[PDB]
C-alpha cells in the first residue's frame, strides 16, 4: 500500500493506491483505501484491511454520535485522539497505520498514526510499503503554499512513485480533497494508468462443453399459498 | 534521541532533536519531542512515541484536573504524576522522560525518570540513544547559575555532538526555555549547529 | 483408544470399535466396550485422549436421557448428531478442549432408515454410508469403496466388516485385541457377542 | 546466520509444438517488495539449438546456465563437434544438479528444443536433477496461476464435445506457432494482473529447425 | 504418491500413479514413476524423486558394467544389493527412497527386493509404498493368489492403485503398468485415472458411494 | 558466516547518454555510531571503471586490494596494458562477480553490495550490481540497500526505459543523482552530508568529485510544528 | 496443522448479464484421506448466497450462525435480506472474532430484488469486504482460480455463457489442487429461477 | 526391529527373534529372520535401527568366515562375542554408530557347553543363562527368573519360551507377527519350523 | 576499557587506563594495556585480554623477524600486520587495537582497528568501552599539532571522563611518549586526575 497526505493553501489533500494483496497475490485490483470518518474527516488506511475499516467506522460512529451530542461539526483532533487511544490500548495487534486528514471549525489538519497509537504533525506525510517511493517524491516538489492544484498533483505523484516501484502497490490513485468552507469531494479513481491490454484469444466457451450430471430448479421463495 | 534539559539563573531550559526512527528509516525528521504538560512544566520525550505521547497525554489530565480543584502544582508534583505511571507500567513502557518546569517560590527544577521509573532531581539532564556520547562534554562545561545565552549554547552545542555521533538523532535542535518572563520557543537548524 | 469403524446398510448401522486399553507400555484390558447408548435407538461410539472420551460420552448421553424424559420423545439421530457437533464445535475453542472423536449409529423410526453420522473433535460432522476415525480409514476405505452396496443384509455388512478387521490385523502395527460389534435397527440396540 | 539462499521471483513457461518449441519468461528481477530490473534476461541460447532458463535464485540459475553452455563446449572438444542432442542435454543438466544433491541450486530449470526426429521437445527439473520430458510446463512464482489455464486452453482438459454431454472429449488437435505464442501472452497477461512479481517484460525464445528467434512484449510495470 | 509391485506364477506386476506436489498445489500428472533401470530390471520411485530416478539409472550402469566383466546377467539379488549399500554410504545425509527393485532371473525366478534410503532391504512377495500405500494393500491382500492369471493380476494392480488414487489426495493422474517376464519387461500402458474411475465403477458395481 | 561490523550505507548510479554516473557518502557506521567520517567508498579501477561498495568496511578494505592487485598483475608481460589490453569494467565486475558468488558458496560471504560503473572500449555503458549473495543484475539505474527504496524511484523519473538513456544529459543525470543523495540524508538514518561523485564519460574520461555537501535543503518548516495532534503552544 | 487447509475446498462466483454464478467443489477431508465427496459449500437465505471454504467445522457453524440471524432478521424487518446488507452482517460477525476467528473464506453472491443488479463479494478470515465486478475467488486452490477466472472471465456474459465459463473455472482449478475436487456444483441465479447443476469430474 | 529372546539350558543355546518389520504405519513383512549364522556352532540375533542390523550382522559374518578359512577353525563362541563387542564398543565412539542389539549363542565344542551372550549397541558384553534386548526382558524376565533350571532339556526350554512369547503377546502393544525359533548345539544349527 | 592515541607536533603519545574485568570482579586494577611490538611502535589493547595479548606477541614476533631482514618497519606496516591478524580471524577474535608510532620521515602516525578488523589512520583515536563517553569531548577539544604538555592534557582529562562514567575503566592513567627523543613512561593516579 501507499497513501499520501499533503496540505495546500486553504486545505489538505490525501490519496491512495488502489492493490490490496494476499502475500504475492493481488486480491483486489480497485481497492477503497480512502475511508471517511466524517463528511469532511477523511483517512487514507494501510495494513491490516480488515483493521483499517473496522477503526474508521467505529471512530466515525462516535464521532456522529458526538457531533450530534454537542451540536458541532466534528474535529480532526478529536478522530486523531479516538483513533490513538483506542489503537494504543491494543499495543500495535490492531494493524491500523492511518493518515488522517481534514477540515473544521478550527482550520485544516493532517496528522499520521502507527498501529502503536504514535502520532505525528506534517505538511506531507506517507505510510505503507510504498511510503518511501512516495516520500522521496515529496521532499524531491514540496514546497511552502502549494495551491490545491499543485497539492493533488504532488500527491498523485508520490502514488505513483508507490504503484510503479513498489510491488506491494499498485492499479489506480484514489484522491480526496477537504478545502476549507467547501464540501470534500472524493475522486474515486482519479487516475488509470494500468488498463490491462486486450486479450489475443477470447475464451468464450461452446455451449455443452461442461459435462453435467443433474440439474434442478432450486426454490428461493418462501413457503407458497393455497 | 538526544534530549536534556538544564536549569540556569532565571529558570529552565529544555532541548531536544527532532529525529523519529524506525529502525534505519528517519520516520519524522521535524519531531517536536518537548512537550506541554502545564504552563510552565514541560518534558522532553524518549524512547516509544507511542508510550511517550500517551504518558504525557494522561499527565496533561491530571495536572488539569489537579490545576482546577488545587490551583497551579509544582514541578514536583508533576514529576511525581510521571513517575507513578513509569513506575507501575515498568513492565509494559519503554519511556525516558526529562520533566522540568517554572516555580516562582523553586524557580527552575528539572527532574529526569529512566526505565525503571524512578526519579532523580538533577540541576540538569540529559537523556536518550544520544546523551551517551555527551556525558564527558557535559560533566566538563555545566556550571550552575549561567545565564540565558550560555545556557542556550550549552544546549546548542551539546545537542549538536550527541546528534553528530548518533545517527538516531538529527534534524533541528529544538529548545524551550521557562521563566518568570513566560514560555519561548527556539529553533537551530542544521547549517547553525553542525560547523560549531 | 484407536479403531472405530461404522457401516450403514439396508436396513442398520453397524458399529465396531477394538476392545484393547493401552497405558504406554502395558495392554491394561482387552474387553474395553468404547460405546454409549443414548437413546433406545441411537448409539455413539468414540476415541481419543483419555479420561476425555468417557467424560463426554457420559455427558452426551446424560443430556439425551434428560430430553427423553422431559418431552417423553426420542430425538432423531440428526437431531442427536447435530447437539453433539455443536457441544464439540464450542469445546474445540475452550480452555481446554474435548479430544474426543464420535461415530453416532440410529435408526430414525419415522423415516424408518439407519442413520451412520461421522464427527470429528473438532466438531466436522459428515452422513455417511460407512466411516471411521484415525488411522481405521486408511486401511478400510479401500474394501469399503469396493464392496459397499446401499441394499446389503446385515449380515452381509458383518461380513464386509470381517473383510475390514483382517486387514487391520495383518498390516496394522499395534494389536488392538479385536472389536465389538453392535447393532442399531427399528428393534434398538444389539450386540454380536462373537466376532 | 548468514542465509545463502535469496530469492529473484520471475516466472517462466515452456510448450513444445509439433515442429518447434518455445521457452516463454518474464524480464522483471525483484528481491522482496524491491524491483532490481525490469530487463533482466532469463531465458538463453545455449547453442546446438537449445535454450534454457533456471529460474529462482538468480545467483544459482546463473551459475548453472554457464556450467552448462561450457558443458555444450567441451562436448564439442571431446566428441569431435558431435550435436549435443536434447535429450543428452538433459541427462547432463541431471548430473550438473544432482553433484550438488546436498547443497543445491535453488532454482527450477526448463530447456526446450528439437528432439532428434526434429519433434518438439521441453525438459522439466527439479532442484536436485530429477526430470521429466513434457509438452507444457511453467516454473516460478505465477506457475499455479499458469498451468491449471494451459490444462484447459492446450490439452482441452474438461471440455466436451457439445451434444454428447460428456461422452466425447473435445478432440486434441495440434497448434500452430502462432497459436502457442497468443496462449503464452495471455498465460503472462492473467499472471501479471495477479502475481506482484510478474510484469515489466516477456521474452520469448522460439526454436525450429532454421534456429532460434526471439520476441518481445511489455508487460504492466505495476 | 502410491507404487506397488507383487509376485506371481506369472512373474511380477509393477503398478503405479502418477502424481506429483509441491504442498497442495499439483506440480505434475504426468511423472514416470517407474524406472526402465534395463530391459530385465524394473525400479519403483518413492520419496525423493531425483534420488530415485539418480541411482536407479545409475544402478543400471553397474548392472552392465558387471555383465560385461563376468559375461551372465545380474541377478536380482546382487543388483538391489549394490543399491542398497550405496544408499547405506549415504545414511544420514538426507537421502529419500523407498523402492522395489524387481526382476525375473533364471536362478532366482521372479523377485521383487524392497530397498530403501535408510538401509533396509527386503525381499518379500507383495510391497506397496507412498502416502497412499494402505488404501492400495487392501485392494491386494483380499485379491491376491499365486495362481492369478497374467491377465487378472494386470488388473489387480491396476485397480489397486485406482483404490489409492481416488482416496489419497496425493496419488492420482495416471497409472502406468509393468509386466516382468524371465524375457524382460513388458509395458502395459497409460491409464488416466478420471477415464478409469468411471469404467471401473461402471464395470464393476463399486464406488456407490459416488454419484456418476 | 560472520556479522558486518563497521558499515557503509547505499551506492547509487545510473546511465545517461554519453557515460554513467555513480555516487555514495564518505560515512563507516558502527552500529548507530556515525564512526568514521572520512571513509572513500568509490574506488576508481583504471580510468574507466569506477567501483561502488556499500556493507562491511573491512571487507570493502580487502576487495580494494584485490583491485589494485588485479591492475598489477594485467600489467605483467603485456605491452598493451595501457591500451588495447587494459582492464575493462566488464572484466572487473566478472572477476568480482566470480569472487562474491564463491564466497557465499564457502559459507563464508563478503558481506557487500557492490555496483561496478564505466564505459567499455566501443563507448558503450556498463552498469551491473553484485552481491553477497553472488547476485548479478543490470538497469538503467542502480541502488543499494536504502537506496534501492528512495533514490531508484526518482532516478527511474529521468531514465524509466532503455530509450531514455540517449535522451538523458550529464547535466540532468548529475543533478538527480544529486538530489537523490539530499532525500537519503533527510530520510536515512544511516547517511552523512558529505558524499564523492564519479562519472564515466566517454569522451571527457573519469571525473571524480570527492568532499561534496548536501545543500538547498528544505528545514524551514519545522519551526510551524508543534506537538503532535492537540498541542498548540 | 494450517486450520484453513485441513479439510480443503474451493468457491468461485462471477456476474454475467442480469445474473451471477456461484460455484464449489464437494470434498472434504481430513489432509491427505477423502473423507466426503457431498460436502455442499454453498448455503442461501431467501435469494442471497452464500459460499463459504475453510475449516469445515466453522463453515458449519457460521450457516448455522446466518441462517439463525437472517431468520430473525426477516421477522423484524419484515422482508428478506439484501446481498448489500448480509455481505456488511458477515463482515461485522466476522470482526467480533477479532483474535480468535473463524478459519473461512466465505463468499456472497445474489440479484438485489429491488434495484436488479447482480452482486458479488468476498471476505478474508477476519472481515475485510473485496466487492469486484467480475468475479471473487476463495479456498485451497485459490491461487490457481485466480489464473483461471483472470483469462477466462469477459464481462456481460449469459447465464447459460456464465455457466460454462465459471464450471472451466472451477474444475481446472480443482485438478491442479490436491484438496480440492471430488464433486462440484454451479448456481446459476436470475432474478426470480435458480438453477443448480452437478458437475461431471475426475474423483482423484 | 522389536523381540530377541535367548535362552541357554543342559546342552543348547535357544533364541526366539520376533517376524514383524514395521515401516512406520504399515507392517512390510511377517517373516523375517533376524538372525546369521557366524560360523557352524555360533548363531547371532539382532535388533536396532533399520539398515545398520543387517549391515553390522553380515559385516560380522563375513569377518568370521574368513577367519574359518584362515586358520581352517572355528573360533569359540567367546572369541566370536569378544570380537563383536570390540566391533561395537569402536563404533560407539565413531562419526555414526551402529545402533545394533545382539545375542550370540554358540556350543562350544572343546568345553561341550552352551553359550549364550548379550551385547548392546554401547558393546556391552554379559554371559547370561537367558537375556533378551530392549523392552522384552521387561515382560519375560520374571517367568525366567521363576521357571529357568541350569539342567533343562530343549524341550522345557522350549515351553519356558512358548510362555515368555505368551505373556508378550498379552501385554505388548504391538503385533510382532510371532518368533522364530532356533537352536544351537553340538551338532550346529536347526529351525524350529513350528511356532 | 577506556584507551587513545593522539599526535602532536613532535610526534605520539598513547594513553589507556588500567582495568581488566570479568564482570563486576576486577581483575587486575594495575593493568598495562599499552604494549610494545617495536622500539618506538606501540599498540593499545582492548577487548578480550587473551585475544589481543596473543596479538600483540605475533606481531612483535613478525616485526622482530622483519627487522632483521629489512631494517626498522613503518607504522603503516605494523598496523598492516596486525589488521591481518584482526580481519582473518574475525569469527575467533575480541579485539580492538590502536597502533601507534614514530618515524622520523613520517613522524607521529595512529592507525586504530576495530573489531572487523579494518584499518583507519586518523590523527588521533580513541576506543574501548569508555571511549563512548568522551566523543562529544574528545571531538570539541583535539586540534592539531599540539605540545606535548597540551597533549598529556587532552588525554588526562579525556580518560579521566571515560573512566568517570564508564564502571569497566578505572585504576590508574598510563601513557607512552613517542618521539625523536626516545620513549617516556608516564603514570597519573587518581587523586590527580579525578579532580580535575
Ligand atoms: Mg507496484
Ligand atoms: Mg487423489
Ligand atoms: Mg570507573
Amino acid at each position: 500500500t501507499t497513501i499520501v497526505g499533503v496540505k495546500f493553501n486553504n486545505g489538505v489533500v490525501i490519496a491512495a493506491d488502489t492493490r490490496s494483496t494476499q502475500g504475492p497475490i493481488v486480491a483486489d485490483k480497485n481497492c477503497a483505501k480512502l475511508h471517511r470518518i466524517s463528511p469532511k474527516i477523511w483517512c487514507a488506511g494501510a495494513g491490516t484491511a480488515a483493521d483499517t475499516e473496522a477503526v474508521t467506522q467505529l471512530i466515525g460512529s462516535n464521532i456522529e454520535l458526538h457531533s450530534l451530542y454537542t451540536s458541532r461539526e466534528p474535529r480532526v483532533v478529536s478522530a486523531l485522539q479516538m483513533l490513538k487511544q483506542h489503537l494504543f490500548k491494543y499495543q500495535g495487534h490492531i494493524g491500523a497505520y492511518l493518515i488522517v486528514a481534514g477540515v473544521d471549525p478550527t482550520g485544516s489538519h493532517l496528522f499520521s498514526i502507527h498501529a502503536d497509537g504514535s502520532t505525528d504533525v506534517g505538511y506531507y506525510l506517507s505510510l505503507g510499503s510504498g511510503s518511501l517511493a512516495a516520500m522521496a517524491v515529496l521532499e524531491s516538489h514540496w514546497k511552502q503554499d502549494l495551491t490545491k492544484e499543485e497539492a493533488i498533483k504532488l500527491a498523485s505523484d508520490a502514488i505513483q512513485a508507490g504503484i510503479w516501484n513498489d510491488l506491494g502497490s499498485g492499479s489506480n490513485v484514489d484522491v480526496c480533497v477537504m478545502e476549507i468552507g467547501k464540501d470534500a469531494e472524493y475522486l474515486r479513481n482519479y487516475l488509470t494508468p494500468n488498463v490491462r491490454e486486450e486479450k489475443q484469444k477470447s475464451y468464450k466457451f461452446p455451449r455443452g462443453t461442461t459435462a453435467v450430471l443433474k440439474e434442478s430448479i432450486v426454490n428461493i421463495c418462501d413457503i407458497q399459498e393455497e | 534521541t538526544s534530549i536534556m534539559a538544564v536549569t540556569f539563573k532565571d529558570g529552565v531550559i529544555l532541548g531536544a532533536d527532532s529525529r523519529t526512527t524506525t529502525g534505519a528509516y528517519i520516520a519524522n525528521r521535524v519531531t517536536d519531542k518537548l512537550t506541554r504538560v502545564h504552563d510552565k512544566i514541560w518534558c522532553c520525550r524518549s524512547g516509544s512515541a507511542a508510550d511517550t505521547q500517551a504518558i504525557a497525554d494522561i499527565v496533561q489530565y491530571h495536572l488539569e484536573l489537579y490545576t482546577s480543584q488545587y490551583g497551579t502544582p509544582s514541578t514536583e508534583t508533576a514529576a511525581s504524576v510521571f513517575k507513578e505511571l513509569c513506575y507501575e507500567n515498568k513492565d509494559n513502557l519503554t519511556a525516558g522522560i526529562i520533566v522540568a518546569g517554572y516555580d516562582d517560590k523553586n524557580k527552575g527544577e528539572v527532574y529526569t525518570i529512566p526505565l525503571g521509573g524512578s526519579v532523580h532531581k538533577l540541576p540538569y539532564a540529559i537523556a536518550g540513544s544520544g546523551s551517551t556520547f555527551i556525558y564527558g562534554y557535559c560533566d566538563k562545561n555545566f556550571r550552575e547559575n549561567m545565564s540565558k545565552e550560555e545556557t542556550v549554547d550549552f544546549i546548542k552545542h551539546s545537542l549538536s555532538q550527541a546528534i553528530k555521533w548518533d545517527g538516531s538523532s538529527g534534524g533541528v535542535i529544538r529548545m524551550v526555555v521557562l521563566t518568570a518572563a513566560g514560555v519561548e520557543r527556539l529553533i537551530f537548524y542544521p547549517d547553525e549547529y553542525e560547523q560549531l | 483408544m484407536d479403531i472405530i469403524l461404522g457401516i450403514r446398510v439396508q436396513d442398520s448401522v453397524i458399529l465396531a470399535s477394538s476392545k484393547a486399553v493401552t497405558r504406554g507400555i502395558s495392554v491394561l484390558k482387552d474387553s474395553d466396550d468404547k460405546t454409549r447408548q443414548l437413546s433406545p435407538h441411537t448409539l455413539m461410539s468414540f476415541a481419543g485422549e483419555a479420561g476425555d472420551t468417557v467424560q463426554f460420552a457420559e455427558y452426551i448421553q446424560a443430556n439425551i436421557q434428560l430430553y427423553s424424559i422431559r418431552e417423553d420423545y426420542e430425538l432423531s439421530p440428526q437431531a442427536v448428531s447435530s447437539f453433539v457437533r455443536q457441544e464439540l464445535a464450542k469445546s474445540i475453542r475452550s480452555r481446554r478442549p474435548y479430544q474426543v472423536n464420535v461415530l453416532i449409529g440410529g435408526y430414525d423410526k419415522k423415516k424408518n432408515k439407519p442413520e451412520l453420522y461421522q464427527i470429528d473433535y473438532l466438531g466436522t460432522k459428515v452422513e455417511l454410508p460407512y466411516g471411521a476415525h484415525g488411522y481405521s480409514g486408511f486401511y478400510t476405505f479401500s474394501l469399503l469403496d469396493h464392496h459397499y452396496r446401499p441394499d446389503m443384509t446385515t449380515e452381509e455388512g458383518l461380513d464386509l466388516l470381517k473383510l475390514c478387521v483382517q486387514e487391520l490385523e495383518k498390516r496394522m502395527p499395534m494389536d488392538f485385541k479385536g472389536v465389538i460389534v453392535k447393532i442399531v435397527d427399528k428393534d434398538g440396540i444389539r450386540q454380536v457377542d462373537d466376532f | 546466520q548468514f542465509n545463502p539462499y535469496g530469492d529473484n521471483g520471475g516466472t517462466i513457461l515452456g510448450i513444445a509444438g509439433e515442429d518447434f518449441a518455445v521457452l516463454a519468461g518474464d524480464t522483471r528481477n525483484i528481491t522482496d517488495y524491491s524491483i532490481n530490473s525490469r530487463y533482466e534476461p532469463k531465458v538463453f541460447d545455449c547453442g546446438d539449438n537449445i535454450v534454457m532458463s533456471a529460474n529462482g535464485f538468480a545467483a544459482d540459475g546463473d551459475a548453472l546456465v554457464k556450467r552448462f553452455k561450457n558443458s555444450v563446449k567441451w562436448y564439442h572438444f571431446d566428441h569431435n563437434d558431435k550435436k549435443l542432442s536434447i535429450n543428452s542435454a538433459a541427462r547432463n543438466i541431471q548430473h550438473l544438479l544432482y553433484g550438488k544433491r546436498f547443497f543445491p541450486y535453488y532454482v527450477h530449470t526448463i530447456i526446450a528444443g528439437l528432439d532428434e526426429d526434429g519433434k518438439g521437445a521441453v525438459y522439466s527439473f527439479d532442484p536436485v536433477g530429477s526430470y521429466e520430458r513434457e509438452q507444457c510446463r511453467a516454473g516460478g512464482a505465477a506457475a499455479s496461476l499458469i498451468m491449471p489455464f494451459l490444462d484447459n486452453q492446450v490439452n482441452f482438459k474438461n471440455q466436451y464435445e457439445p451434444g454428447t454431454n460428456g461422452k466425447v472429449k473435445k478432440p486434441l488437435k495440434y497448434l500452430s506457432v502462432e497459436e502457442v505464442i497468443k496462449l503464452v501472452r495471455d498465460s503472462f497477461t492473467s499472471a501479471t494482473e495477479r502475481h506482484i512479481q510478474v510484469g515489466d517484460g516477456l521474452e520469448i525464445l522460439i526454436v525450429t529447425k532454421d534456429g532460434v528467434r526471439k520476441e518481445f512484449y511489455e508487460l504492466k510495470r505495476d | 504418491t502410491t507404487t506397488l509391485a507383487f509376485r506371481f506364477q506369472g512373474g511380477i506386476i509393477v503398478a503405479v500413479d502418477s502424481r506429483a506436489t509441491a504442498g497442495n498445489w499439483v506440480a505434475s500428472q504426468t511423472v514416470k514413476k517407474v524406472i526402465e533401470i534395463n530391459p530385465f530390471l524394473l525400479g519403483t520411485m518413492a520419496g525423493g524423486a531425483a534420488d530415485c530416478q539418480f541411482w536407479e539409472t545409475w544402478l543400471g550402469s553397474q548392472c552392465r558394467l558387471h555383465e560385461l566383466r563376468e559375461k551372465e546377467r545380474i541377478s536380482v539379488a546382487a543388483a538391489s544389493k549394490i543399491l542398497s549399500n550405496l544408499v547405506y554410504q549415504y545414511k544420514g545425509a538426507g537421502l529419500s527412497m523407498g523402492t522395489m527393485i524387481c526382476g525375473y532371473t533364471r536362478k532366482e525366478g521372479p523377485t521383487i527386493y524392497y530397498v530403501d534410503s535408510d538401509g533396509t532391504r527386503l525381499k518379500g512377495d507383495i510391497f506397496c509404498v507412498g502416502s497412499g500405500q494402505t488404501f492400495a494393500y487392501g485392494v491386494l491382500d483380499s485379491n491376491y493368489k499365486w495362481d492369478l492369471s497374467v491377465e487378472d493380476a494386470l488388473y489387480l494392480g491396476k485397480r489397486s492403485i485406482l483404490a489409492a488414487a481416488h482416496r489419497d489426495a496425493y496419488s492420482g493422474g495416471s497409472v502406468n503398468l509393468y509386466h516382468v517376464t524371465e524375457d524382460g519387461w513388458i509395458y502395459h500402458g497409460n491409464h488416466d485415472v478420471g477415464e478409469l474411475f468411471w469404467k471401473v465403477k461402471e464395470e464393476e458395481g463399486s464406488f456407490n458411494n459416488v454419484i456418476g | 558466516t560472520q556479522q558486518p561490523i563497521v558499515t557503509g550505507t547505499s551506492v547509487i548510479s545510473m546511465k545517461y547518454d554519453n557515460g554513467v554516473i555513480i555516487a555514495a557518502d564518505n560515512l563507516g557506521s558502527y552500529g548507530s555510531l556515525l564512526r568514521f567520517n572520512g571513509v572513500e567508498r568509490l574506488i576508481p579501477v583504471g580510468d574507466n571503471t569506477v567501483v561502488g561498495i556499500s556493507g562491511d568496511i573491512s571487507d570493502m578494505q580487502h576487495i580494494e586490494r584485490l583491485l589494485k592487485d588485479l591492475v598489477t598483475e594485467n600489467a605483467y608481460d603485456n605491452p598493451l596494458a595501457d591500451a588495447e589490453e587494459a582492464l575493462e569494467p566488464s572484466y572487473i565486475f566478472e572477476y568480482l562477480a566470480t569472487v562474491m558468488y564463491q564466497r557465499r558458496s564457502k559459507m563464508n560471504p563478503l558481506w557487500n553490495a557492490i555496483i561496478v560503473a564505466g564505459v567499455q572500449s566501443n563507448g558503450d555503458q556498463f552498469l551491473r550490481y553484485v552481491n553477497l549473495l553472488g547476485v548479478t543484475y543490470s538497469s538503467p539505474t542502480l541502488a543499494t540497500g536504502f537506496g534501492a527504496h528512495m533514490a531508484n524511484p526518482l532516478l527511474r523519473k529521468v531514465v524509466d526505459r532503455e530509450s531514455d538513456i540517449p535522451k538523458t544529459t550529464v547535466q540532468v543525470a548529475e543533478e538527480a543523482i544529486v538530489n537523490a543523495m539530499r532525500v537519503l540524508y533527510y530520510r536515512d538514518a544511516r547517511s552523512s552530508r558529505n558524499f564523492s561523485l564519479a562519472i564515466i564519460d566517454k569522451n571527457t574520461g573519469l571525473t571524480f568529485k570527492k568532499n561534496l555537501q548536501v545543500e538547498n535543503m528544505k528545514w524551514d518548516f519545522a519551526k510551524d510544528i508543534k506537538g503532535y495532534g492537540t498541542q498548540k503552544i | 496443522s494450517d486450520p484453513s487447509s485441513i479439510n480443503g475446498g474451493i468457491v468461485v462466483a462471477m456476474t454475467g448479464k442480469d445474473c451471477v454464478a456461484i460455484a464449489c467443489d464437494l470434498r472434504l477431508g481430513s489432509q491427505s484421506l477423502g473423507v466426503s465427496n457431498k460436502f455442499e459449500k454453498i448455503f442461501h437465505y431467501g435469494h442471497v448466497f452464500l459460499g463459504i471454504t475453510g475449516l469445515a467445522t466453522d463453515v458449519t457453524t457460521l450457516n448455522e450462525m446466518f441462517r439463525y440471524k437472517t431468520n430473525l432478521y426477516k421477522l423484524k424487518e419484515e422482508r428478506a435480506i439484501e446481498p448489500e446488507t448480509f455481505t456488511q452482517l458477515v463482515s461485522s460477525s466476522l470482526y467480533e472474532r477479532r483474535f480468535g476467528p473463524y478459519f473461512v473464506g466465505p463468499v456472497v453472491a445474489g440479484i438485489n430484488s429491488k434495484s436488479g443488479k447482480p452482486f458479488i463479494a468476498g471476505f478474508d478470515l477476519i472481515g475485510c469486504i473485496d466487492e469486484a465486478k467480475d468475479f471473487i475467488v476463495s479456498g485451497t486452490a485459490s491461487d490457481q482460480l485466480f489464473g483461471m477466472c483472470e483469462s477466462l472471465y469477459e464481462p456481460n456474459l449469459e447465464p447459460e455463457d456464465l455457466f460454462e465459463t465459471i464450471s472451466q473455472a472451477l474444475l481446472n482449478a480443482a485438478d491442479r489442487d490436491a484438496l480440492s475436487g471430488w464433486g462440484a456444483v454451479v448456481y446459476i441465479i436470475k432474478k426470480d429461477e435458480v438453477v443448480k447443476r452437478y458437475l461431471k469430474m475426475r474423483q482423484d
